[PDB]
């Protein structure tokens, strides 16, 4: 499930 | 008591290699954003204080030879409570007890909180700056600020992740350096390495605090849609 926080983190 | 010059632990070296002035980072979020106050833009603000938080927390030693899911879920525990003791540390910074200090450079008086303010709300801000009185009493420095965000940062039990050694590393490591920079940059505070891990408790019982805030904001329909503090509320 993409999510805002694993966006930053990629 | 005085701060930095020698005998600094190599952690809060490199933290402090990490660590932008708050001049740049008010810069970048008044960049990335543009009477009563505005709800939505200070939640947006808010947010973008956290990606900021995430940016620091991708550069940090340690930090950065974790996989993301570990990453993950050390931010997933430790988001409020950077938020609250980035915003009190500014507060001990601007040395004002009439007024706060919002990341963009903002000041707003604390009247203006009485008018505006909710219960909920009016009383954190209140029990927010009587601890940070209770820090500028102790001299908290910048050297021990980051290693607090890092003691932090890294405060999950390590059973919760993959990597144990890394951060069990780490967690030794940033505990160390606190009490041997406490120890001997300010040796007639005897017990300052106790006072700050209490600090912390309270920095703990406000982000809960501010959290149950949240909460109350998100069931009223309240927050901006797809606000990052709600999807980590959320997580
Ligand atoms: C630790 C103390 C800080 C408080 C943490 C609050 C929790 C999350 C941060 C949410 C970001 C947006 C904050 C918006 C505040 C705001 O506009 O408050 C207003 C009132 O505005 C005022 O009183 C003057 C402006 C006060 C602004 C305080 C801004 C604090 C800013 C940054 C702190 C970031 C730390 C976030 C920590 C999050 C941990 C979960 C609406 O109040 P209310 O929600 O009680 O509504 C009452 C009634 O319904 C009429 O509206």
């Amino acid at each position: 499930r993409p999510t805002i926080l694993y966006a930053l983190l990629s | 008591g005085s701060s930095g010059g020698p005998n600094v632990p190599e952690l809060i070296l490199q933290l402090l290699q990490l660590e932008p002035e708050e001049d740049q980072v008010r810069a970048r979020i008044v960049g990335c954003l543009q009477q009563p106050a505005p709800f939505s833009l200070l939640c947006r603000m808010a947010d973008q204080t956290f990606i900021s938080i995430v940016d620091w927390a991708r550069r940090c030693m340690v930090f950065k030879e974790l996989e993301v899911a570990d990453q993950m879920t050390l931010l997933q525990n430790s988001w409020s409570e950077l938020l609250v003791l980035d915003h009190i540390y500014r507060q001990v910074q601007y040395g004002k007890e009439d007024s706060i200090l919002l990341v963009t450079g903002q000041e707003v008086e604390l009247s203006t909180v009485a008018v505006q303010a909710g219960s909920l709300l009016h009383s954190l801000v209140l029990r927010a700056q009587e601890l940070v009185l209770q820090l500028h009493a102790l001299q908290l420095d910048r050297q021990e600020f980051v290693c607090l965000k890092f003691l932090i940062l890294f405060s999950l039990d390590v059973k919760f992740l993959n990597n144990h050694s890394l951060v069990k590393d780490a967690q030794e490591k940033a505990n160390a350096a606190l009490l041997d920079y406490t120890l001997s940059h300010y040796p007639h505070s005897g017990d300052k390495f106790q006072q700050l891990l209490l600090s912390l408790v309270e920095v703990r019982a406000l982000s809960m605090q501010a959290k149950e805030y949240l909460y109350h904001k998100h069931l009223g329909n309240e927050m901006p849609r797809n606000n990052l503090l709600i999807e980590m509320l959320q997580a």
